[PDB]
């Protein structure tokens, strides 16, 4: 019963890494985004809300991640 | 027994092989052999049409 | 084990299919390769 | 010039007319086999199936050798 | 049947010969030396 | 009696049944049966006249023939179910490949001396660091002896143990209940279209065979 | 001017097989180096060199290889 | 068997790495939407359903990841 | 003796990402789908059967990896 | 004995997410089908049969991993 | 008892690497970057503030991991 | 020795995604086939074997990693 | 409290390989930057500070990821 | 003495997986090779025997890996 | 006492593999170094002390991972 | 104890997976190098080299891998 506590925490250690591919991924959105932008220069106000739509509910796949780990690191 | 379901698995193989290769491959034969014979028969067409020449 | 009773009738086996093959079965093929050519070049 | 003509008169005077010796009639106990399954009319690939029909039993003997 | 021709292959495929006969003899030599496990 | 020396007899005996009974008695049309070792013939032929390119190329010709049509047909032998598998003894295979690796060494040092160890280096690098690309690829020096037959024998030894393991596993699955045999079919033609691949993985990989091996033959024939 | 006494002949009389003696898709290379020793010559003296590079045959021939 | 919980929790932990693939690749789809409208701003309302479509079944996959952590966490 | 369920569920835990390409894969094919139609929108009810071809096959692969990973959770 | 069956379970666990490569190869074949077909026409229905040929063809790849997650989970 | 703390250094371990992501994902923005200047170079001042916003909340993620590390060290 | 066995089969696992080399490897084969064959259609027989000779290399060392759990299977 | 320091070295060890994300991650900046050079010749001068740039605060995640290895070894 | 051979075992098992960078590597190295003898048709055999030499060189890393999985094992 | 350099060489054993993304690193600089100068063989002086600066300040980062390999085995 | 052997066979095992990357690395410079002179045959003499400089030291940073494999295994 002293480890399962100890499990917990070395679970949300291994429950990190989801969140490795919202470190490499909403990041190429703006890659995209400036190949959005900067062959096309009159597109900005088409592609930025876009983009920001393309960000947010692909960053939230890391904010399950971290938030399973919370909830497993209590 | 174990073996006889891979034997099962090649009849069946060797089946689809004559369904589909088999005939493919006879008539790719029968392509090739159309055009060795008639190109044989047009050499010695040309070469007995030059003997008149003479 | 018995690696040496494989590799004896394999050796012996690649040994026949190089003088085999060489003085016996590529010459034969090429037999009906210059034929077909002094058939047709004449 | 005269090569040519000289080399098509000599491989037009022995070469055989009807396409003679046919060697339509033979046999050696094997030759049999070939003249119904490799000459100029079938060529079917069904013998080394037949061919193949040897190991299934061949096999299947050595398993009765073997473990049966 | 089949006419016999003299394609070389003695003084032609010499260290293939050689490195069966070796591997041959260096595996005796294993086969003789190794075996006892 | 020796099995494997009688799967030897079966080899040299396919191959005798190749050109032999192939022979519709020197009919020079080329029949069906010889239009397939003329295709062998010539789709090594176009192979390794590109690959050497020497004025001194068809020497070995025989030799790239000889190691193919061997593994060209002892790989479509254990395609029969009930036989043995001859290439899946990574004994005689990599035997087979230690040979011709050591065939390679030695005619490149018989005809190249002391300059033969100068293979070794592709082309230019700056000074500092000149050994390094020796030993870089020095286990593909001898690593290339190994992977050569290695190659192969891995395929044949995992694709005869697929097969089998797959036919005991749709053998072992099907002594349950009776309704194992509904929709139990796809495991079938998924060993089925293993087969397809099986052909392949013994054809397509003594090509492999073939064609690094004629590559290995410009490494120690010519120099470069 | 007696040239030709034999030569008109001669042609009109090979002619004469040549329309009636082809056995073109039954013709077999033992006739063939029975009557032209030229064929297994060249074979040979070819292989005794080691051209195994046929020359001139793929452009009337399809070489008809996997590639 | 007050182990078997705590490996339920390390379980549930490396069960939450399998939204790397979908915190990538919802991104990418974003992504490659950028790159379509950017080369021709006249398709947009064709472009956004199939990046929508393919984008949310993508998710799914994310998310059948963390409803496994979630039914193996409890 | 009760290593055995709590080995279960460690085995489903690492499993679970099987389907980890799943979430990517997948938004390259419809990234394709994108890229094939910014540049050819003439061609595209001939390509999006093909598409989701790929999509459907193509995911058919992480539901193979959880149905393993259910049928070693039951 | 009680040990080796749970580890068994475990290796099928490990055992089964090689086919990642196989959900990531097929998508990226046809990915370039797409690419294939979208800036050329009249070339679908001569590579869509060499593509299923790459559809297929290394798909079973990923399957070898699953049935290894077949046996030694089972047998 | 004196294993929790040893459970807490490895969970730190293990956590630490997610920050591969962002530490990927910033590098391909600032390669956009590179890609937007060199081949539209009149473009700048809309396209680097966009490529510093993509930077900042992409690394911010990886920070959230390695402050996840930290926070279960000590 | 009861020990051993379960060592080999969980060595067998991990062991087991090599082929993952495999089955992203190939693809990329057929890939730049297909993607070779759209640009220039005659020259697909000049491509055929230049594409399955790499498939039958990168197939191969797939063939590599499980040969490596078989003799550790067996 | 004997196993602990054990603990903290192989801690140490997987917390060691995060710095993964420096090898590739400047090295892709440099990518861009010979095809931002090579692409356009005269405008090296203007985009080499972004690259260094782009080096320095990223090369961050490996100096963020291995000071917690030293962290890790002295505290 | 009764687990240094599984050790050994498993130790096998996590190094048979550094072949991913050879089933990576000779594929990507093909795949360039059919991308390149398909823009430029007439290098055939110019480019080709050093394809192959890449593909030796890749097989020569990859197989380092596989040498730790052998003699390690036997 | 009998267990601390047990760690120290699987710590090693671990802290290893961050050369990999160190290798790709440096291979892919010159890839890049490869299809700027080939195309374009005038600027190759202008870039090639650059490149390789961006070889080296990469490279080393990458030995920081095996000189920690060093401090965990002496 | 002979566990310290044990781990050192098992820290022999994870401390070759290393040389991936750069067996995927030196793999994409040969890429790199067809792609190039597949486009530019005459610049083979002036990048050829270069490029096995970039091959071979991208390589043996790898190749440092295994050496702290060798000293650990034997």
């Amino acid at each position: 019963m002293q480890l399962v506590l100890a499990a917990k925490y070395i679970g949300a250690g291994i429950s990190t890494i989801g969140l490795l591919g919202a470190g490499i991924g909403i990041a190429i959105v703006f890659a995209a985004l400036i190949n959005g932008v900067s062959r096309n220069p009159s597109i900005k106000d088409t592609v930025f809300p876009m983009a920001i739509l393309g960000f947010a509910l692909s960053e939230a796949t890391g904010l399950f991640c971290l938030m399973v780990s919370f909830l497993l690191l209590f | 027994n174990d073996e006889s379901i891979l034997l099962l698995t090649f009849l069946g193989f060797t089946g689809l092989v004559a369904k589909y290769l088999a005939p493919a491959y006879k008539d790719f034969a029968d392509a090739r052999m159309k055009k060795v014979s008639d190109v044989l028969n047009a050499s010695r067409n040309k070469h007995v049409e030059a003997v008149k020449d003479r | 084990f018995y690696f040496m009773n494989q590799l004896t009738y394999g050796f012996l086996l690649m040994i026949t299919l190089l003088i085999l093959f060489s003085q016996f079965f590529l010459p034969m093929i090429l037999r009906l390769y210059v034929s077909r050519l002094f058939i047709s070049k004449l | 010039p005269n090569a040519k003509r000289i080399a098509n008169v000599v491989h037009f005077y022995k070469s055989l007319p009807q396409g003679p010796a046919p060697a339509i009639k033979a046999n050696t106990r094997l030759a049999r086999y070939k003249a119904k399954y490799f000459d100029g009319d079938n060529a079917s690939g069904k013998p080394l199936w037949h061919f193949a029909l040897g190991i299934i039993a061949f096999g299947y003997s050595m398993e009765y050798y073997f473990h049966l | 049947m089949l006419k016999r021709f003299p394609t070389p292959i003695l003084k032609v495929y010499w260290p293939f010969f050689v490195a069966g006969a070796a591997v041959y003899y260096g595996m005796s030599k294993a086969a003789d030396l190794s075996s006892n496990t | 009696l020796t099995t494997f020396s009688l799967y030897t007899i079966i080899v040299l005996l396919v191959i005798t049944s190749l050109y032999t009974l192939t022979n519709n008695n020197n009919k020079i049309i080329g029949s069906r049966w010889l239009i397939s070792q003329e295709a062998i013939y010539d789709t090594i032929m176009n192979m390794t006249k590109g690959q050497i390119g020497g004025k001194n190329w068809g020497l070995y010709f025989p030799m790239i023939f000889t190691l193919f049509m061997f593994i060209f047909i002892a790989n479509l032998i254990s395609m029969i179910p009930y036989s043995f598998a001859l290439s899946a003894h990574l004994v005689f295979i990599i035997s087979l490949s230690i040979v011709i690796w050591l065939g390679n060494t030695i005619l490149g040092l018989y005809k190249h001396g002391w300059v033969f160890f100068s293979l070794f280096v592709p082309a230019g690098t700056p000074l500092p660091l000149v050994p390094l690309l020796v030993i870089i690829e020095t286990l593909s020096y001898f690593a290339r002896a190994i992977s050569l037959g290695l190659r192969l024998g891995s395929n044949i030894l995992a694709g005869h143990l697929l097969m089998v393991i797959l036919a005991g596993l749709t053998f072992n699955f099907m002594l349950i209940n009776l309704f194992t045999l509904v929709f139990g079919f796809v495991p079938l033609a998924m060993i089925l279209a293993i087969m397809m691949l099986e052909f392949a993985i013994g054809i397509i990989q003594g090509y492999v065979w073939a064609i690094l091996t004629a590559s290995y033959l410009k490494d120690a024939v010519y120099l470069h | 001017e007696s040239l030709v006494s034999k030569e008109l002949k001669d042609l009109q009389s090979t002619l004469d097989n040549i329309q009636s003696a082809r056995p073109f898709d039954e013709l077999t290379v033992d006739d063939l180096t029975k009557i032209k020793p030229e064929i297994d010559a060249k074979v040979e003296e070819m292989v005794k060199k080691g051209k195994w590079d046929v020359p001139g045959y793929k452009d009337r021939f399809g070489n008809l290889n996997v590639m």
